[PDB]
RNA sequence: CCCAUAGUAGGCCUAAAAGCAGCCACCAAUUAAGAAAGCGUUCAAGCUCAACACAAAAAUCCCAAACAUAUA
RNA sequence: ACCUCGAUGUUGGAUCAGGACAUCCCGAUGGUGCAGCCGCUAUUAAAGGUUCGUUUGUUCAACGAUUAAAGUCCUACGUGAU
């Protein structure tokens, strides 16, 4: 992992699936493993944007989807 | 079609047809399953044979009996047919079987959240 | 380098005590067979074990099989060997029970008890049915501390 | 053998049949009945009377912190007049709907702990928050007036 | 499956099991016995 | 002295006399000791048998090793082993006289309390150990507190009164309906059929 | 019913879902089994019934999502597990000896070599016993071990 | 990671109580107890002293440091070497409310020990519970 | 696996899985706790 | 499933036993975590937990054949 | 003390062995205080094999030398109209 985007837009209707996955994953109790990656939290049909300088770019909207499905998801990328 | 009988139940694995060449060790117990794939017919035959009655009439009237493992059937023995006896079970039908005429008579039970994988 | 070892010798088989009873001899007189032996736990040395890494920390030598009847005995327990490395100090409390330097040396450190006796071996003119069977001796039990 | 044994002892044929005849037998319930049809109040008060004490609230996800990186931000919150607060969704719900505060429900969902205050240090805080590239700012609603991110960066500007 | 000794007799019989014809059997004899003590009782 | 006491192996002065093995101390259900007295949990007994002194010593060594001496107190509830159980020499033909006194024991009747436990102390916190016992015992036993000793009674109380049946080992029994009183014993009338042996059947009303 | 489509960037839809049939026989009812009076009335081979509790690849459905009691849902469950063995859903699999009302799985069953005697036989089981209070037609009951 | 010691500032080498117990990490003990000699400097001498080392994994030293113990300060405020045995019925010193609130308006100060409560009770409450546990009486 | 009437987790990753008929006990950080019925 | 700051390594005891070798007490902060419920520690350190939040086997060869559902 | 006392002594050995598996070896696996080799322990497996001598009727046992092993039993303590 090298770097991490998540947006949401509470203002507008709320997306439980991305605040929870934000709540878990963008932890400092992952990231003291996971020090490579580099976390933002900018703000606002939601979007996870996940960077992978070698190649890749994960994009999530994770309106529909949950909190166990975009980590799963996560998590098979980051096995690569 | 005596290969495609079915069994109820796991008899396919569990009943055991147990049978002794004389020898010493000739003890031999082959599961149903075993038994059908060996031989297409001994099943059906054994179950007639248990049966029939226990005297000398028995084998005499397996003589009568004719099982063919498939659809196949000698022309002489189909020339001889009289008549075909209900098959004794009714077979289900399966979902690939079922018409769409059935399935939309038969309701929806239940209303399945919108917001699930499935 | 060092290894703390609970050795325990087998336990030499119970005598039975029966009697003899045959078609044209009714009284036929005692049976009972002696049992076996304990067998012994003797630590041999190895030229070739080089650390105590391989000896266990609890060791139980094979007990003898009881008497049967028919005067039958029971196989002595058969002797358990404990593979040490050249110059091992076998101590019980501090009391260096062995040195174990030498190829080919050993030091038998629980004995496997004695086997019991049968009523048969008591019989004798004057004694002409006995009951007796001495129970079999129990074996020794003792903690050695092994240190190179 | 004797009447008492160590094993269970074989009844006589017509023993059994009567015990048999003679076991219980339980009702049916007709139709299955299955398929027929102070600390709470302290938060209330408590709830009720910091919604009037505070007069700018906001709201965050502070659960991505540790112990001792939450106790830094709760010292430097202390530095200033701003309290931090945590409380349950489940008796927040209704303080929404009690406070009339309808635009605040799709607001409150997981984790929420909120900020009140009334000087707004946001400037400073929102600086903070930088340095650790997490941890967003939530909407809130300052003096019964919803404010969305943008609006509080233009209030802190 | 041997039963030690003589069946029905000794400590280890041939378990015997009681069906619902039995069953059936006992409980019309009981219900004819509980008649007889009802016109037994006037 | 929160701590269950030492039971002896026999009696200090023994019986002379031998007794007959009246096994109606073991048949039937217990008639004594069948309440809580100064606790709150027990092992009951749900089924007759004789405790010797090596159950007795099982549960001591167990409940004091598993309980809180501060906490935790322990009582029996079965006198020590008593009625004497003579064997012969082994190895000897029947007659020739009852043997000697080979040990002591204690009978137990179903429905027996055989230790009762007490204190500050909630029925989870010596379910573990007590059901232990229970398993130890020669008999069906179980750990039953006041609470689920009254549950279950009640449990009984409720099955006879509600069970459908018309037909109860009872109202057989003493009515003589098939003549089946040629076939049970007159102790039958007052078990109900709830006693077969020294076994008691509690599922059955 | 929402499905998750790749293209990496991946996204839910929520597509049509079926809703239950207008009028329930019986209302207010705990299960739908119960609601559409079916508590002892369908068996293995109701396969139009068993079906709308089914993942499409086969598994069953959570108890929580489709409502059902718990008994109705072992019950449905092991219904299940008999059609898909006896072959009646044949488009939900996971990507030959005829077989019905098998209780267990045919690769977990070890043969009878050696049944019991008369008094202690070991019979083979048939059938469920979770379907012991279906609705019985017959004079006899009908026999859960053969 | 952080290393947690008790030890006494008047003696920076007692030896098996810092030795082993750092040189697991990888430690400079020279280094450590000359700061710890530093502190010693700076603060009174001849009391026990928490400290707050976080061995860094670039094998450096931050010793963070605060006020001396509870424990020994209550008891040296109430003349007492040894604690109480019984401690809930045996007393040996007895301190007055002025004297507890005294010794905790330079208490409440330390960062690493997170006394930082702005209340007066929130503090003294907790000092009182620590001298009730220990054989020490509340005057009034 | 050691055959046991009784099927006990000895420690938390211990799991019950019911395989080929019967119960088992599997544990992969102590594989010492496998257990069979 | 989540998650764990801390008066402090509460005192005596002990070379030292710090929630956890034993004895006395068991209060106390922070919205909240027992002077600790179990592991682990020579002692520490670390792991979680309670918190906050959300049944069976023996010896010649198993032993009727089978059957789940048409009305009492 | 239930069959056999109106011609069956018995124990060992020889010969031939049939059978059980609660497996001694060979086969396949799990655990291990399993680094490897030795092992210990448990599951599965009975197709095949499981020595020769000294003393002594002796089965057994001790001892000598081996073996991959020198298994526990039942078979009228298998078999003596062989
Ligand atoms: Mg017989
Ligand atoms: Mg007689
Ligand atoms: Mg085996
Ligand atoms: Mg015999
Ligand atoms: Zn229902
Ligand atoms: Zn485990």
């Amino acid at each position: 992992v090298k770097q991490v985007r998540v947006q949401f837009c509470p203002f507008e209707k709320n997306v439980e699936s991305t605040r929870t996955f934000l709540q878990t994953v963008s932890s400092e109790k992952v990231r003291s493993t996971n020090l490579n990656c580099s976390v933002i939290a900018d703000v606002r049909e939601p979007c996870v944007d996940v960077l992978f300088g070698d190649g890749h770019r994960l994009i999530m909207r994770g309106a529909h989807l949950t909190a166990l499905e975009m980590l799963t998801a996560f998590a098979s990328h980051i096995r690569a | 079609n005596t290969r495609h009988i079915a069994f109820s139940g796991n008899k396919w694995e569990q009943k055991v047809y147990s049978s002794h060449t004389g020898y010493p060790g000739g003890f031999r117990q082959v599961t149903a399953a075993q038994l059908h794939l060996r031989d297409p017919v001994a099943i059906v035959k054994l179950a007639i044979y248990g049966m029939l009655p226990k005297n000398l009439h028995r084998r005499t009237m397996m003589e009568r009996l004719h099982l063919f493992p498939d659809e196949y059937i000698p022309e002489d023995i189909l020339k001889n047919l009289v008549e075909e006896l209900p098959q004794p079970r009714k077979i289900p039908k399966r979902l690939d079987e079922y018409t769409q005429e059935e399935i939309d008579a038969f309701p929806r039970l239940w209303t399945p959240p919108e917001d699930y994988r499935l | 380098d060092y290894r703390r070892v609970l050795v325990c010798g087998g336990n030499g088989g119970a005598g039975a005590s029966c009697f003899h009873s045959e078609p044209r001899k009714e009284f036929g007189g005692p049976d009972g067979g002696d049992g076996g032996n304990g067998g012994h736990v003797i630590l041999r040395v190895d030229q070739q074990v080089k650390s105590l890494s391989s000896v266990l920390s609890r060791y139980q030598g094979f007990s003898g099989e009881d008497g049967g009847s028919k005067n039958c005995f029971g196989r002595s327990g058969a002797v358990l060997y404990i593979r040490v490395p050249v110059g091992t100090l076998v101590k019980e409390g501090g009391r260096v029970v062995a040195d174990l330097s030498c190829v080919g040396d050993e030091y038998i450190a629980a004995l496997g008890g004695a086997g019991g006796k049968g009523n048969r071996f008591f019989l004798a003119n004057n004694n002409r049915a006995p009951v007796t069977c001495t129970p079999g001796q129990p074996g020794q039990q003792r903690v050695l501390h092994l240190e190179l | 053998s004797k009447a008492v044994t160590r094993h269970r002892r074989v009844m006589h044929f017509q023993r059994q049949k009567l015990m048999a005849v003679t076991e219980y037998i339980p009702p049916k319930p007709a139709i299955h009945p299955s398929c027929l049809p102070g600390l709470i109040r302290l938060l209330r008060r408590e709830i009720a009377a910091v919604f009037q004490d505070n007069r700018m609230i906001a709201v965050c996800q502070n659960v991505a912190l540790s112990a001792e990186d939450k106790l830094l931000m709760r010292h430097q919150l202390r530095k200033h007049k701003i309290l931090m607060k945590v409380f349950p969704n489940q008796v927040l719900k209704p303080f929404l709907e009690d406070s009339k505060y309808q635009n605040l429900l799709p607001l409150f969902v997981g984790h929420n702990m909120l900020l009140v205050s009334e000087e707004p240090k946001v400037k400073e805080m929102v600086r903070i928050l930088r340095t650790v590239p997490f941890l967003p700012l939530l909407g809130g609603c300052i003096d019964d007036t919803i404010l969305s991110r943008q609006g509080f960066i233009n209030y802190s500007k | 499956g041997r039963i030690p000794g003589r069946q029905w007799i000794g400590k280890h019989r041939r378990p015997r099991f009681v069906s619902l014809r039995a069953k059936q059997n006992m409980i019309r004899r009981l219900e004819i016995e509980a008649e007889n003590h009802y016109w037994l009782s006037m | 002295k929160p701590k269950l006491r030492f039971i002896e192996r026999a009696p200090l002065v023994p019986k002379v006399r031998r007794e007959p093995k009246n096994l109606s101390d073991i048949r039937g259900p217990s008639t004594e000791a069948t309440e809580f007295t100064e606790g709150n949990f027990a092992i009951l007994a749900l089924g007759g048998g004789y405790l010797h002194w090596g159950h007795f010593e099982m549960m001591r060594l167990t409940i004091n090793r598993s309980m809180d001496p501060k906490n935790m107190f322990a009582i029996w509830r079965v006198p020590a082993p008593f009625k004497p159980i003579t064997r012969k020499s082994v190895g000897h033909r029947m007659g020739g006289g009852k043997g000697a006194i080979d040990h002591y024991v204690t009978p137990v009747k179903a429905g027996r309390l055989v230790v009762e436990m007490g204190g500050r102390c909630e029925f989870e916190e010596v379910q573990g150990f007590l059901d232990q016992v229970a398993h130890k015992l020669p008999f069906a036993a179980k750990a039953v507190s006041r609470g689920t000793l009254e549950k279950m009674r009640k449990d009984q109380e409720e099955r006879e009164r509600n069970n459908q049946n018309p037909w109860t080992f009872e109202r057989i029994a003493t009515a003589n309906m098939l003549g089946i009183r040629k076939v049970l014993s007159p102790y039958d009338l007052t078990h109900k059929g709830k006693y077969w042996g020294k076994f008691y059947m509690p599922k059955r009303v | 019913f929402r499905e998750v489509v790749e293209t990496t960037i991946i996204e839910g839809r929520i597509t049509a879902t079926p809703k239950e049939s207008p009028n329930p026989p019986n209302p207010s009812g705990q299960c739908p089994i119960c609601r559409w009076n079916l508590k002892h009335k369908y068996n293995y081979d109701d396969v139009l019934l068993l079906s709308q509790f089914i993942r499409p690849h086969g598994g069953m459905l959570p108890r929580k999502i489709t409502g059902l009691c718990q008994e109705e849902h072992r019950k449905i469950e092991e219904c299940v597990k008999m059609a898909h063995r006896a072959g009646l859903l044949p488009n939900h699999r996971p990507r030959q000896l005829n077989r019905y009302l098998t209780r267990w799985a045919p690769g977990s069953v070890k043969p009878i070599y050696k049944k019991g005697p008369r008094w202690n036989r070991v019979r083979m089981p048939v059938g469920s016993p979770l379907l012991r209070d279906n609705v019985c037609y017959s004079r006899t009951p009908w026999k859960l071990y053969h | 990671g952080v290393i947690r010691a008790i030890v006494r500032a008047g003696l920076a080498m007692p030896g098996p109580p810092l030795g082993p117990v750092l040189g697991q990490r990888g430690v400079s003990i020279n280094q450590f107890c000359k700061e710890f000699n530093e502190r010693t400097k700076d603060i009174k001498e001849g009391i026990p002293l928490p400290t707050k080392i976080l061995v860094k994994p670039d094998r450096t030293f931050e010793i963070k440091i605060g006020q001396p113990t509870v424990s020994y300060f209550l008891k040296a405020a109430a003349g007492i070497e040894k604690g109480a045995r019984q401690t809930g019925k045996e007393v040996a010193g007895l301190v007055t409310l002025k004297h507890v609130y005294e010794i905790a308006r330079i208490k409440a100060q330390d960062e690493a020990f997170a006394l930082q409560d702005v209340p007066l009770s929130s503090v003294v409450r907790s000092i009182i519970g620590s001298a009730r546990s220990l054989g020490i009486r509340v005057v009034k | 696996f050691k055959n046991k009437t009784v099927l006990k987790k000895r420690c938390k990753d211990c799991y019950l899985v019911k395989r080929r008929g019967r119960w088992y006990v599997y544990c992969k950080t102590h594989p010492r706790h496998k257990q069979r019925q």
